[PDB]
């Protein structure tokens, strides 16, 4: 449980770029096609997109990178 | 070292933000007002004629 995003905000410094990304990274947690890379601690997705932001493994041009990745895949 | 008057605590506050961060600050506030009402229980100050 994320009570603070101090952090998440620092990585990524807008307060508000960083909700439209985590928004992003739930949407694909959760209409599908997607897995979570940091354990599951039976919370919501949002507080878990927050997390990974956190531990900084996804950012915008992260998931750019991975969206070009799998439309070249198909 | 003081008194801790209500402006004192305020002064107390803004440094613990100003210095350490938003975690800390938040976890101080939270610690102040259980000791705050923890202790006032305690003394049981009360108001005669």
């Amino acid at each position: 449980a994320r009570v603070t995003v101090q952090d998440a905000v620092e990585k990524i410094g807008n307060r508000f770029d960083l909700v439209l990304v985590a928004a992003r990274r739930a949407r694909q947690m959760q209409v599908g096609g997607k897995d979570p890379l940091v354990p599951e601690e039976n919370d919501k997705t949002t507080v878990i997109a927050l997390r990974e932001i956190e531990e900084g493994l996804i950012n915008n041009q992260i998931l750019d990178v991975r969206e070009r990745q799998e439309q070249q895949e198909q | 070292n003081q008194a801790l008057g209500k402006k004192a605590i305020s002064k107390m506050l803004n440094t613990c933000y100003r210095i350490l961060g938003l975690k800390p600050t938040v976890i101080f506030a939270d610690q102040i007002m259980y000791t705050g009402f923890a202790y006032a229980a305690r003394s049981g100050a009360s108001v005669g004629i």
